């Protein structure tokens, strides 16, 4: 390589280049639980 | 052709003036595009045009191409904003010297005059020199544009910016130190300023937007209690109207209103229901919410066994008409823990209205042991009216309102009084704030002036922890933090003597924390697997320790509040002591900081501040140091916030070398590893934290969030000890 490493200076030329909540609840499986 | 220059002159149009400025503003980033910013300007060019119009397209130009694959364009666009805004309020780059400055915007009426009547000319070019006005390059394009759209001082009529950046940092650090020894004062006046304007110190939007101008009002949190009578009523209403015109936040305490059906004079009236009155809190905010530095909110509280709860819960739903819909106010859902066990054992929950029950609602919040006696007493006497609901209905309804609104909050008030830093016996806590994240004793009001009512204030700022290096520096931190705020009070107006009385009894101050996030990422740990539990719990500890010691050393200097005895740290009782234990199956983080040692000095010295933690939000503040708002994930690596212009793209900070070691929003799998961390942070922290919970619907079966799922994470949320919980967002 010539140059210097560089980021593409005109990006936007790639443009032309490349073309309800389930309500159900269980009290047991929450009284498995100590506050 | 012709542009019209700033100063009314025209000259011919020459692109090479729009290429110096980009090529400018552009270097030394990498992977950003001169030629992209003025094609996508699409600048219109006319005879005539104003070059102010010129420039302010390629901002937004330069704005909207902050992407992953281009983060540095945060910066081009801000340097182009910086540009623009020295030339709005000086003509020039250049910004005028201190003084001058100062001197011709008193003379404006847009700063306050105590500024010349406090410092010399001597002493503002002596400040002059504090100054590093090359420190507005530092800023991200977010950041800007908050200072631009509500933090420099600027005509809301007009649209006429006024001052810099730098000059907001250093009279913010002026006037909060002003009142200092003369020994001391420049001294700190540097210091607070150096803190502040590198990003080791945020400051909150009405200390931003307001230290140095004619109104004095700073304080964010503005925690109103309601009495049952129309004389608090009325008060309660005129203090809202005066403090949401001061860039302040209300929290309402509207449980006590008696339920509707009540008597009233022994029958010679009927109660109408708390709903008209909660309609008169409403147009109270929005009367004069809007026109200042943004618009106020408010959140009104309840507790959950309340007669008219199943109508207060829906107040924001659409689907009722509007004589029953209160819906531009946040509620708060005030529960205790034997609220959760009706829940827990599939029992019922009886409501009653406060004014059927006596002792019932102080009992609520101070003695929870009081509180089930009188409740299961009250529950059998047929003489009461009461109304009995199914726990598990009146949980899946207060769910589901939280779920489709996102700002329905919960409040356990029984840990906000268990592991307080106030004696429930003196001052309970009855009560948050806007964004539940203030807990802080109230007393309601007979008129607008009652001597003897208590409205609580609190002052904030955070803590940057990106911006430390080591736990250690937070101790020089928390010195320079509490003394500003705590001058601060001092130091602004009160336009209720009621809050006066609460803001100087107690000082209350709630310093939170930004960058947190990014203060993982740094780490390499993670909200959801648990890797951050005992990180958490070690940065948390030296947060908490370094703010007590500074307010500790700040109450031998100048004696501690005034009201200091009715705080649980009189007694010499620390966080440590009264946390929630379910923490230390989630932690082993040993506690690294002299902690008996403070209690024996807070126990003889006593403390400058009742409270000095709060984990706020910090939803505009932080943008100004480009972190991660509060403790919240950032949603993500560009992420999109709101502003009184339009949109902001805001990149998470040190992209390019740590976007594998953020866990964004919605990579986490659940709320309990969240939640845990705030438990962990809660252990530490005065008051409370503003958490939210987060639902992806794409992550259930059948697309549906189980209400099963909102009611185990609330538990979860409550057995480690979290005081209230903020936002639910739910993706999509
Ligand atoms: N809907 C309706 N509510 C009222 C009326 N008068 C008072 N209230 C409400 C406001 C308060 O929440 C509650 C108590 O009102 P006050 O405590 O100002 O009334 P007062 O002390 O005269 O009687 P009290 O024995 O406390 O009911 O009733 C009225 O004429 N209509
Ligand atoms: N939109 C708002 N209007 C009025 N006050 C607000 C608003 N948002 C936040 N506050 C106040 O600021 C406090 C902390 O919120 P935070 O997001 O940290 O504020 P900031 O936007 O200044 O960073 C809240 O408790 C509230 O009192
Ligand atoms: N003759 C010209 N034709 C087109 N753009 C111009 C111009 N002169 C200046 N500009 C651009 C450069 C800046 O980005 C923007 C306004 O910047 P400025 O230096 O504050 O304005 P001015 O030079 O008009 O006082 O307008
Ligand atoms: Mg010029
Ligand atoms: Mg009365």
């Amino acid at each position: 390589l010539p140059f210097q490493t560089r980021s593409n200076p005109i990006p936007w030329i790639n443009t032309w280049l490349v073309s309800q909540i389930d309500s159900e609840v269980d009290t047991d499986d929450l009284s498995n639980f100590q506050l | 052709l012709l542009v019209t220059k700033r100063d009314g002159s025209t000259e011919r149009i020459n692109l090479d003036k729009i290429h110096r400025v980009l090529d400018w503003a552009a270097e030394g980033l990498h992977n950003v595009s001169i030629s992209q910013v003025e094609l996508r300007s699409h600048i219109q060019f006319y005879d005539g045009i104003k070059t102010s119009d010129i420039h302010e397209t390629i901002i937004k130009a330069a704005a909207d191409l902050i992407s992953r694959d281009a983060p540095d364009y945060q910066y081009l666009a801000a340097r182009l904003a910086i540009f623009h805004l020295r030339k709005k309020a000086y003509g020039q780059f250049e910004p005028p010297a201190l003084y001058d400055h100062v001197v011709k915007m008193v003379e404006m009426g847009k700063y306050d005059n105590h500024l010349l009547e406090d410092y010399t000319e001597e002493e503002f070019k002596q400040m002059d020199t504090f100054i590093d006005h090359d420190r507005d390059m530092t800023f991200s394009y977010a950041a800007v544009k908050q200072l631009e759209g509500k933090y420099l001082v600027q005509n809301r009529v007009t649209g006429e910016i006024y001052e810099s950046a730098q000059f907001l940092y250093i009279l913010v650090a002026a006037c909060l130190f002003s009142n200092y020894p003369r020994e001391t004062r420049l001294q700190y006046v540097k210091r607070f300023y150096d803190a502040v304007s590198t990003f080791k110190i945020s400051l909150p939007t009405p200390i931003m937007s307001g230290v140095r101008t004619p109104t004095r009002q700073f304080s964010s949190c503005v925690l109103i209690e309601c009495g049952d009578s129309l004389d608090s009523i009325n008060a309660t209403s005129s203090a809202i109207v005066k403090y949401v015109s001061q860039r302040a936040g209300i929290g309402i305490n509207a449980g006590r209103i008696r339920a509707l059906g009540s008597p009233i004079r022994g029958g010679e009236a009927f109660h109408t229901g708390c709903i008209p009155f909660y309609k008169h809190f409403q147009t109270a905010v929005k009367s004069c919410s809007q026109g200042g530095v943004r618009g106020g909110a408010a959140t009104l509280f309840y507790p959950m066994w309340h007669l008219e709860v199943e109508s207060l819960l829906v107040l924001k739903n659409n689907r009722g008409v509007e004589g029953n819909r209160v819906r531009h106010m946040d509620y708060g859902v005030q529960i205790n823990k034997l609220m959760y066990t009706r829940l827990l054992k599939g029992e019922d929950i009886t409501l009653f209205s406060p004014s059927d029950v006596p002792g019932l609602y102080d009992a609520f919040f101070a003695d929870q042991e009081e509180f089930e006696r009188l409740y299961t007493k009250y529950e059998k006497d047929d003489s009461i009216r009461k109304q009995r609901v199914k726990a598990v209905e009146l949980f899946s309804l207060m769910m589901q309102e939280r779920a489709s609104t996102g700002r329905i909050y919960i409040q356990n008030v029984d840990h906000c009084n268990t592991h307080s830093p106030f004696d429930p016996a003196i001052a309970p806590v009855r009560q948050s704030n806007l964004c539940l994240e203030i807990a802080l004793p109230t007393k309601p009001l007979n008129d607008v002036n009652d001597e003897n009512g208590e409205i609580a204030l609190c002052t904030l700022s955070a803590f940057n922890l990106g911006a430390i290096n080591n736990l250690d520096e937070l101790e020089e931190l928390a010195i320079l933090a509490v003394r500003a705020l705590d001058a601060l009070l001092d130091y602004q107006d009160y336009p209720i003597p009621a809050a006066k009385r609460g803001a100087m009894g107690r000082r209350t101050l709630g310093i939170g924390v930004i960058n947190f996030a990014y203060y993982l990422a740094k780490h390499g740990k993670r909200y959801s697997d648990g890797s951050a539990n005992n990180l958490t719990h070690k940065t948390f500890e030296a947060i908490q320790y370094y703010l007590l010691k500074a307010s500790n050393e700040l109450a031998k200097e100048q004696g501690a509040c005034p009201w200091f005895n009715e705080t649980t740290y009189a007694k010499g009782i620390l966080p440590i002591d009264t946390y929630k234990k379910d923490l230390d199956t989630i932690a082993n983080e040993p506690l690294h900081y002299d902690w008996e040692a403070l209690r024996e000095s807070i126990k003889t010295h006593g403390l400058r501040n009742s409270t000095l933690s709060a984990l706020m939000p910090s939803e505009t503040s932080s943008q100004i140091s480009n972190a991660t708002n509060g403790i919240e994930p950032p949603r993500g690596y560009v992420s999109i916030k709101a502003s009184k212009d339009g949109i902001l793209r805001q990149v998470v900070p040190d992209y390019e070398h740590l976007h594998d070691a953020y866990e964004l929003l919605w990579e986490m799998p659940g709320n309990d590893g969240y939640l845990q961390l705030v438990g962990i942070m809660q252990k530490f922290i005065d008051q409370s934290i503003s958490a939210n919970t987060n639902y992806d619907p794409s992550r259930f079966p059948s697309g549906k969030v189980p209400m099963q799922q909102l009611l185990k994470d609330l538990l979860t949320a409550y057995k480690f000890g979290v005081k209230t919980l903020y936002y639910q967002n739910t993706r999509d």
